[PDB]
RNA sequence: UACCGAUUGAGCGGCUCAGUGAGGUCCUCGGAUCGCGAG
RNA sequence: UGAACUAUGCCUGGGCAGGGCGAAGCCAGGGGAAACUCUGGUGGAGGCCCGCCGCGGUCCUGACGUGCAAAUCGGUCGUCC
RNA sequence: GGCGUGUUGGAACAAGGCAGAGUAAGGGAAGUCGGCAAGUCAGAUCCGUAACUUCGGGAUAAGGAUUGGCUCUAAGGGCU
RNA sequence: UAGUGACGCGCAUGAAUGGAUGAACGAGAUUCCCACUGUCCCUACCUGCUAUCUAGCGAAACCACAGCCAAGGGAACGGGC
RNA sequence: UGAUCCUUCGAUGUCGGCUCUUCCUAUCAUUGUGAAGCAGAAUUCACCAAGCGUUGGAUUGUUCACCCACUAACAGGGAACGUGAGCUGGGUUUAGACCGUCGUGAGACAGGUUAGUUUUACCCUACUGAUGUGAGCCGUUGUUGCAAUAGUAAUCCCGCUCAGUACGAGAGGAACCGCGGGUUCAGACAUUUGGUUCGUGCGCUUGGCUGAGGAGCCACUGGCGCGAAGCCACCAUCUGCGGGAUUAUGACUGAACGCCUCUAAGUCAGAAUCCCGCCUAAAAGCAACGAUAAGCGCCGUCGGAUCUCCGAUAGGCC
RNA sequence: UUCUGGGUCGGGGUGUCGUGCGUGGCAGAGCAGCGCUGCGAUCCAUUGAAAGUCAGCCCUCGAUCCAAGUUUUG
């Protein structure tokens, strides 16, 4: 699939919910696709999906677990063409085993690391930068 | 008793002992296998570790995500000025192991080949190799000369080459040259001697030895870093804040019996300065060295099919801590062990190249020249100028 | 090969380190010098070895 | 059917502290450009 | 045989920055039919608060641990009319 | 006013310690018996301060704003 | 398996062997939240004093003889057989 | 877990965790296979097999449990119930104190609760590195190498294609080749990004000081912003491999036993195992070769003769 | 240990910070004396200037020096 980025949400990281689905916050909990060393956390980059608890928002989503997909981090991944590109926020979008999201529009733009692999977040993305 | 939870190994038992390599320059200790149907060439050849840059190429790689696409990799320039044969060595097989039958070497032999005969050459009557060179004038010891020649032919199943490089021609201030033994693997013994009996005290370009779009494998000393706790040389988990004692250091080395310590528990010593050998290091690019065409000097061995600038593989200042290469060079994508100005031994695969990304074809497009002293961000002197316009140093 | 978007020089495809924003807005930075003064809200026409403040006051 | 009740209970509205502050309007000067002036 | 250390009592001397909240009493201006109330200022009470010297000795289970020291050192900390 | 750095000088700057309460990308207690350790806060001015209470308190509660330099303006005295 | 609010046939709560409650107070014990942070993910770098080397000076604990291992037997885990 | 009481009471530091190494297989996963109430998928039984991996967390001082997610799988153990001059003292396990029960009482509790000094290595081995050592000397000295032997390293998953195909009434639903990445691990490396910066590099700035400007100093690195060179991070980048004999097993030819039979004689395919290559070290192991200072060897094994030592042996390299 | 070779300064390149002292201005909240003059944080020009840059950066061949002699080896 996609090529390696640097991983710089561990578990344990609230990051911003970036859809109309009502949450506020995404505890991150754990990954998909980790094996696991002997004291490693966890951690997630853009792309991938990321098991979360909401902590704030709506009462029906802040006290069950979401698998949500990060779409946006703060720590500067280097891309093949020896690009660099970090966002001002870390953000997670809500979606299903499937991939398909819960909302219905996403705030702010989408790492393409994140868009190409999930084909139902980039049709719902503002913009994919 | 057993430990908790699992977790593998810290370090590999494969290199030990982890100590200092008794042998600055790197030692090719296996030679790709002889087939007597190829015609006679080199199978290594030394280099030095000038610096790296990183280049731009389109990879036409069918199936990946990045086909079609400008990438960037990070590459190491090695120059390689040419090596000039001295000496020809044949060993034969013996049920212990390969044993040196003789050695032949040149008539003149270079002054900057013979400070590696000797410790202290500064008061020293340079007088190496003065009654041997007398063989190849007078008639009596030239029919002994012959017989050695056709003995080699005879009694040898490998025949080596004994090569220096011309440390006249480089940035750092030694003098002596890197004798080494490149292995001829050819064809037939008689070919062989031959094609190294005629290249006694002649040089030898890199262009010969290996080929653009070629894998090969670097030999080399990586750089020390002295005597290093156990958490810096094997990379053991860092004990707790409040342990008494040091927290730096392995907690338990050992069980009760044996009532001895393993080699295979870290402990803290020498590292760096081991002798490492790593292969698939894909040539990017064979510059040309500076010479002079039509009386004025030449410096595209940094132009590409895409920029025709007029940049040379130096970039601005120089390379740090090495200075300015301009001999043949050979660019290798990746890291190579070693400091800068390091002594390196390339040597040709012994592996079979077959894989998609080993006869992958390369086609530069931009190759970087910033200065690596600092933050640059000009490629040329002269662009640097055009942008800045005239300084009050004019 | 991009512009800077703090001191205006070119930026090539090795270096630089760019910035994207929750509103949009993709930034390219040469070098850490021109990042931390962007993230500082300084002004590029009051930093003085800007080529906007050397386009500002004419010194080319 | 209402009431008390740990749960910093939860949700939805009105008016506001502070910070950030789009966009007009005026005021200072700014001159792409056009024929001293219009800009 | 010892109260040159320490425990308690007695006699006679010495000592304890700078700030904070701010009680009774008093003055003035408003409300009242009287009972009596409200605002500002004043005043400077207290085994009161922050805190220096002093006097103590919490935590780091720090330093030290054939020590500077047969109990000490550093930061932090308790109290200081 | 006093002193030569507190029972010694010189040359190095490896590991490992003690200390500087050194600093740090992204995450922010996932470390650990336990926020141990130290990190945030901190002065002063102007605003604004709940539950509870023995009505004394809680209280610097909490939560915000301001602070440099320079040039001025206004107000607060004494004596004949 | 923690904390808190309730439930009480409570092995073995209970009324100056004091019961219940409690504002303020606490270097007392405990739980959660916000902020914060190298506690951690995951270690890296710098500095002072040491360690290190050197001139001078120069101890002590300890010591049957001593000091490479595997197995065997043995006072049932040798270093010596 | 007992039973015993042989060793240890002029002392073997004692529960758990942390840390780190190694071994065992009674194999959870991966490799190669056999069996089914194996159609496929899934799963179960068994065999060669310990090469390799076996996680992050809530609560509990806990080993042991229980739940939350992740995962190819989250297998079970040993090494003085591994491991305190390795750590942490939470527990237990002195002295302070509280409660409950018991005792007339002092006090008891294998019950609950709170606070309670964790000392020493400079010795000998072991191990990790670092000098050097056969000294018998026509050997001294240097270069290029050989190699005994010892270490040894890679691991696993996903996506695309095969394919919606085989298979199945359907529902469902594979595999090989090939391609593109990643997990864990290992060895490096600093072009780039990031960390550090007492080049005390440059700017700025607080208090004080030199009469002021200028230039500077002091506050154990005054503070702040940026930062070169070095060093450094799955926090950046690069690389990681081929054969041989065979195990399990499936077979060939073919008797014993007119047939049959993988076995008895003789053969074949065969694997994360084993051995080796690759890779790391280089021996009281060695070769080729350079130069070797009246002084210093050889020549003419003829030494013509003198002295000192050290082994053997007492016709044969048939 | 003189076909010369090796150091110390200097120059250039590179990079770091960021527009130096002085001087000039009818730039400057203003303010005080007799249009002028003085005080005045800052601003502007000179000025991408100044400073420092291998001690483990790069290249010179400009300046000025240096060349001796520890111990031992058949
Ligand atoms: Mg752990
Ligand atoms: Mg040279
Ligand atoms: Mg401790
Ligand atoms: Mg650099
Ligand atoms: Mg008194
Ligand atoms: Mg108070
Ligand atoms: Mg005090
Ligand atoms: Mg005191
Ligand atoms: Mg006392
Ligand atoms: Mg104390
Ligand atoms: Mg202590
Ligand atoms: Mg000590
Ligand atoms: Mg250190
Ligand atoms: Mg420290
Ligand atoms: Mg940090
Ligand atoms: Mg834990
Ligand atoms: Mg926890
Ligand atoms: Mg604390
Ligand atoms: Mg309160
Ligand atoms: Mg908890
Ligand atoms: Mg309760
Ligand atoms: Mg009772
Ligand atoms: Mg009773
Ligand atoms: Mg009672
Ligand atoms: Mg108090
Ligand atoms: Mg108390
Ligand atoms: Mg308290
Ligand atoms: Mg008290
Ligand atoms: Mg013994
Ligand atoms: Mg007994
Ligand atoms: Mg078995
Ligand atoms: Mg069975
Ligand atoms: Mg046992
Ligand atoms: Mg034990
Ligand atoms: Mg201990
Ligand atoms: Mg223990
Ligand atoms: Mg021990
Ligand atoms: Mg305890
Ligand atoms: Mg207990
Ligand atoms: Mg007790
Ligand atoms: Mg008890
Ligand atoms: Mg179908
Ligand atoms: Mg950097
Ligand atoms: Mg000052
Ligand atoms: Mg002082
Ligand atoms: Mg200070
Ligand atoms: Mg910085
Ligand atoms: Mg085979
Ligand atoms: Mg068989
Ligand atoms: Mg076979
Ligand atoms: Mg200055
Ligand atoms: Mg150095």
């Amino acid at each position: 699939a996609k090529f390696r980025i640097s991983l710089g949400l561990p578990v344990g990281a609230v990051i911003n919910c970036a859809d109309n689905t009502g949450a506020k916050n995404l505890y991150i909990i754990s990954v998909k696709g980790i094996k696991g060393r002997l004291n490693r956390l966890p951690s997630a980059g853009v792309g991938d999906m990321v098991m979360a608890t909401v902590k704030k928002g709506k009462p029906e989503l802040r006290k069950k677990v979401h698998p949500a997909v990060v779409i946006r981090q703060r720590k500067s991944y280097r891309r093949k063409d020896g690009v660099f590109l970090y966002f001002e926020d870390n953000a997670g979008v809500i979606v299903n085993n499937k991939g398909e999201m819960k909302g219905s529009a996403i705030t702010g733009p989408v790492a393409k690391e994140c868009a190409d692999l999930w084909p139902r977040i980039a049709s719902n993305a503002g913009s994919i930068a | 008793s057993h430990r908790k939870f699992s977790a593998p190994r810290h370090g590999s038992l494969g290199f030990l002992p982890r100590k200092r390599c008794k042998r600055h320059r790197g030692k090719v200790k296996s030679f790709p296998k002889d087939d007597p149907s190829k015609p006679v060439h080199l199978t290594a050849f030394l280099g030095y570790k000038a610096g790296m840059t990183h280049i731009v190429r389109e990879v036409d790689r069918p199936g990946s995500k990045v086909n079609k696409k400008e990438v960037v990799e990070a590459v190491t320039v090695v120059e390689t000025p040419p090596m000039i044969v001295v000496g020809v060595v044949g060993y034969v097989m013996t049920p212990r192991g390969l044993r040196s039958f003789k050695t032949i070497f040149a008539e003149h032999i270079s002054d900057e080949c013979k400070r590696r005969f000797y410790k202290n050459w500064y008061k020293s009557k340079k007088k190496a190799f003065t009654k041997y060179c007398k063989r190849w004038q007078d008639e009596e010891g030239k029919k002994q000369l012959e017989k050695d020649f056709s003995s080699m032919k005879k009694y040898c199943q490998i025949i080596r080459i004994i090569a220096h490089t011309q440390m006249r021609l480089l940035p750092h201030r030694q003098k002596k040259s890197h004798l080494m033994e490149i292995q001829l693997n050819g064809g037939t013994i008689s070919d062989k001697v031959d094609w190294a009996r005629e290249k006694l005290e002649q040089s030898i370009p890199i262009a010969n030895v290996f080929s653009q779009d070629e894998m090969i494998d670097v030999i080399g000393v990586t750089k020390g870093h002295g005597c290093k706790g156990v958490t810096s040389r094997w990379h053991t988990k860092k004990l707790p804040r409040k342990t008494h004692r040091g927290l730096r250091k392995v907690a338990c080395i050992g069980a009760w019996h044996p009532a001895r310590v393993a080699f295979s528990v870290a402990r803290a010593g020498q590292k760096g300065y081991h002798h490492r050998t790593e292969i698939n290091k894909k040539i990017y690019k064979i510059g040309v060295g500076y010479h002079n065409k039509d009386g004025k000097l030449v410096k595209n061995n940094a132009s590409t099919d895409y920029d025709l600038s007029n940049k040379s593989i130096n970039p601005l200042g120089g390379f740090v801590h090495y200075g300015e290469v301009t001999n043949d060079f050979l660019m290798l994508k990746g890291c190579v062990v070693g400091t800068k100005k390091r002594v390196l031994t390339l040597r040709k695969s012994l592996l079979v190249q077959t894989s998609r990304r080993a006869q992958e074809k390369i086609d530069l497009k931009f190759i970087d020249t910033t200065s690596k002293f600092g933050h640059g961000r000009f490629q040329t002197i002269e662009e640097k100028k055009n942008f800045m316009g005239p300084l009050k140093k004019d | 090969v991009e512009l800077c978007s703090f001191s205006g020089y070119k930026i090539y495809p090795g270096h630089g380190r760019r910035y994207a924003r929750i509103d949009g807005k993709v930034f390219q930075f040469l070098n850490a010098k021109c990042e931390s003064a962007f993230l500082s809200k300084r002004n590029p026409r009051q930093i003085n070895w800007t080529v906007l403040y050397r386009r500002k006051h004419k010194k080319g």
